[PDB]
């Protein structure tokens, strides 16, 4: 740990000359890769090695700096009592530059000089610049930080208007792309833990429609808008983005995690509306994957026939594969599927008979 | 129902109950699930659209909504579930859209209490056997979600919860049909608000208050006496009942003038209170009809005019007979030019304490006068002269309720002159108010009418509910043109 002792001076003696060019995100993003499971303590030093960081930060006079300015002063006495509830508001301020990045009024004296050479093809870029230094100090990052940037949905914030949460969410996922991996898979776990399944399985209420319920732009009327429904659109919302290479999580975050959790047939429809729209990314590039996207598909199925008194949407699951089927999974996973489909209900055997082929 | 209680939130008695029990038989409702629009309509109104008087008139259509789902309890189902359960699974299914009521408490910054108060009276009113524990069970999951802030600022009465707890007490208000009482009793009137009309609205005391008002109206013709302090007391009555009356057209209008001219062999002067503001110019209908001003009293307020140095004689005669004195009046100001300033001091000796009838008649023979041309504008001038603070305690105003008179002045010349206000040129707002009526015309000038599809049909179809507040456009649409094309 002394080695801080020697870091803090350097900059404190060449600081300014790093007048050059500014991407702390690849810079910083790699020194915390799996270094946070054991950093903590050692992250109390790093409650010092912020305050250099972001002295590299303060080499910069481009006048580029409005309201994170607010966090500068709320940091600079007592660090360890102000910063860690209001953040989440702070946060919404953040984001609301970045909704502000289409039409609003922040392309005034946030961009200058010149456009050029300051990385500025899109503001965008400027917002993932301290979303993970924020609060690395202190016990802050593994839990409460997703919890923390969650909170923008399933509670109503008051600054969030109920017009535009599309570009919100929005918005969230291309900050969350740019996270730590603890910080978006505490996510999955959170939204599958107790969303999925808050009672759910002996009787939810007559609002047990699956179909109105997980189809969004039901947000359009003041009502329709349960809070489970928004936490779907919010993994859309980083999906929406995150597909490069985040998807080969999913696999194995299904393989166990989604076995035990599902009873009923709706649940299962929003784990499908969770995972489905997105196998063309598989087919393109993650090949290998689909097959257990597929098999996992498979698995809810025999999970949710071996416990049921009746199906009562059979057909929606039925096209629903079908769709998949000659669509996605052209004819590889047939042999596999088989060793399943053969031990199901007769009427489901029925209805499923052209699946051997 | 959003459209009904848009439209008319009183005189509802019950055509809204059969309206929903033929729209019942024509179609196939559940009654749980009927229930559970209703009240959700009731819930996602008083949130989008209104931000002012209206929300008043929103919740009272809610909380009037009460007795209405009780006579449906009475008389729509009959041994066939009688709601036994209906309304216990609708408080359920309900409870699941959590985020409305956040959003609803994030508006009303007091819905959350306000929703359990709410609730409590349905109880107190429909059947409460043991779904109270439904509601502490609701609550359990409401509260703990709301334990820099808003709650700070708000920490006083609740606005709703306190029209609709002393509703009871304002149907009941004095429960003396007469007169010659104390002042007191409407005092307290001109401290609070229109929380009052806003009680008055739920259509329980509206009627009966339009012919309590009425009737000493037209009972107080202040007989003959001289009694300078109670002569002055039943001045300011006199006036404040005429502009409880005239707010009270410009909020419903027809209602209270069909209360008011319903039965009886009388006539009092329901010219001037029906021939004042409404969706029908009758400009020059005024100095064509209700211009029978024979030569009795019809110096008298030239006489006034002259030697104001205005309120020596209880007499309330003039506001029949303006005629005179606006006539008087264009001839001094600019059209003969009898008085090139002495006119403001006419003006201003006419704006005397205790005269608020006296505004009322000349901005409604300033609506009558703008169907000329629009060169002289005198009138307009007038007005604006009028509506100024000109009045700052100069006389012995013994009025000492100046604040809510001018107020009424204010919000009464805000709901007429609309059209002298779109034909000339803004004013220089004179209201110094907190938020106007937003519902108006809102028609785009230089666009066709061809415009009702593609703005609003497809963001209905596209919507879950009516859009209440283009609903008025659309009303505004219907009279227009023609319902053929």
């Amino acid at each position: 740990l002394p080695v801080s002792k020697s870091l803090e001076t350097l900059l404190d003696h060449l600081g300014g000359l790093y007048k050059f060019h500014d991407r702390p995100v690849t810079y910083l993003y790699n020194t915390l890769h799996y270094y946070e499971m054991c950093l903590r303590n050692r992250d109390h030093l790093k409650r010092k090695l912020v305050h250099a960081i972001i002295g590299s930060l303060k080499d910069n006079r481009p006048q580029g700096w409005c309201l994170s300015d607010t966090y500068l002063k709320h940091a600079m006495n007592a660090r360890e009592d102000n910063p860690w509830v209001p953040e989440d508001s702070y946060y919404c301020k953040l984001i609301g530059r970045l909704v502000d990045t289409m039409a609003g009024k922040s392309p005034g004296p946030f961009p200058n000089c010149d456009w050029r050479f300051n990385e500025f093809p899109n503001p965008a870029a400027h917002a993932l610049h301290v979303t993970c230094v924020e609060l690395m100090a202190l016990a802050v990052p593994g839990k409460d930080v997703g919890n923390a940037l969650l909170n923008v949905v399933l509670k109503s914030q008051p600054l969030v208007p109920r017009e535009n949460i599309t570009a919100w969410m929005n918005a969230i996922g291309l900050i969350i792309t740019a996270l730590p991996e603890p910080y978006w898979i505490v996510l999955h776990d959170r939204i599958v833990n107790v969303i999925s399944s808050s009672s759910l399985t002996s009787e939810t209420e007559w609002v047990g429609y699956p179909f109105r319920l997980f189809d969004f732009t039901a947000c359009h009327q003041s009502y329709s808008e349960m809070s489970c429904s928004y936490t779907l659109a919010l993994a859309h919302a980083v999906w929406h983005h995150s597909s490069i290479g985040q998807l080969s999580l999913i696999p194995k975050f299904l393989t166990e995690a989604l076995l035990p959790v599902v009873k009923t047939e709706f649940q299962l429809l929003y784990v499908y509306h969770l995972v489905g729209p997105f196998l063309q990314r598989f087919q393109q590039e993650r090949t290998r994957c689909m097959i257990e996207i597929g098999v996992a598909f498979y698995d809810m199925l025999l999970n949710v026939d071996q416990c049921s008194t009746h199906l009562n949407y059979m057909d929606p699951i039925c096209d629903f594969l079908y769709h998949m089927k000659y669509m996605f999974t052209g004819d590889s996973v047939k042999e596999q599927v088989e060793k399943i489909i053969c031990n199901l209900k007769p009427a489901l055997k029925l209805r499923l008979r052209f699946i051997t082929h | 129902i959003l459209l009904e209680g848009t439209m008319n939130l009183t005189g509802e008695m019950q055509p809204l109950v059969e309206q929903l029990m033929m729209v019942k038989r024509m179609q196939h409702i559940p009654t749980p699930l009927f229930v559970l629009e209703i009240w959700k309509a009731c819930f996602v109104g008083l949130i989008e659209s209104p931000e002012g008087t209206q929300e008043l008139k929103w919740t009272a259509f809610t909380y009037l909504k009460i007795p209405q789902v009780l006579v449906k309890l009475k008389k729509y189902f009959h041994g066939e579930k009688d709601f036994t359960e209906d309304v216990n699974c609708a408080f359920e299914f309900l409870l699941k859209l959590t985020p409305l009521l956040d959003k609803a408490d994030q508006r009303c910054n007091c819905d959350c209490t306000n929703f359990l108060l709410q609730e409590c009276n349905k109880q107190g009113l429909l059947s409460e056997v043991n779904f109270a524990s439904l509601v502490g069970k609701r609550t359990a999951d409401r509260d703990p979600q709301l334990k820099i802030q808003p709650n700070p600022g708000l920490i006083l009465r609740a606005e709703p919860t306190v029209t609709n707890i002393l509703k009871t007490m304002d149907a009941d208000h004095s429960k003396s049909p007469e007169g010659l009482l104390g002042v007191l009793g409407h005092m307290l009137s001109g401290k609070s608000l229109d929380l009052l009309l806003a009680a008055a609205a739920a259509t329980g005391k509206l009627k009966s208050f339009a012919r309590k008002f009425i009737n000493l109206n037209e009972f107080t013709t202040h007989g003959s006496g001289e009694s300078t302090k109670t002569a002055s007391v039943r001045a300011l009555l006199f006036d404040i009942s005429f502009l409880m009356l005239c707010h009270v057209a410009q909020t419903y209008g027809s209602e209270v003038i069909l209360s008011e001219s319903s039965s009886g062999e009388e006539v009092p002067f329901f010219e001037t209170w029906m021939q004042t503001c409404m969706p029908e110019e009758g400009k020059i209908l005024n100095p064509d009809h209700p211009c029978f001003r024979p030569d009795s009293t019809k110096v008298e307020s030239l006489v006034a005019l002259l030697n104001n140095s205005k309120l020596v004689q209880m007499k309330w005669h003039e506001a029949c007979l303006s005629i005179s004195a606006a006539i008087l009046e264009i001839l001094n100001a600019w059209e003969n030019g009898v008085l090139a300033f002495e006119s403001i001091q006419k003006i201003t000796d006419n704006i005397k304490g205790k005269v608020c009838s006296l505004a009322v008649c000349a901005v409604a023979w300033l609506v009558a006068h703008v169907r000329m041309l629009g060169l002289d504008e005198r009138e307009k001038s007038l007005q604006m002269i009028r509506q100024l603070a000109g009045p700052l305690y100069s006389e012995n105003t013994l009025q000492f309720y100046n604040e809510r008179v001018v107020i009424m002045n204010s919000i009464l010349e805000h709901m007429c002159a609309d059209v002298l206000q779109q034909t000339a040129t803004q004013i220089k707002f004179p209201s110094t108010g907190v938020d106007t009526m937003p519902y108006w015309n809102l028609l785009p000038p230089k666009r066709p009418i061809k415009e009702v599809l593609t703005d609003i049909f497809a963001k209905v179809l596209e919507k879950g509910w009516v859009d209440s507040r283009s609903i008025h456009i659309l009303d505004t649409l219907l009279h227009m043109g023609g319902v053929y094309w």
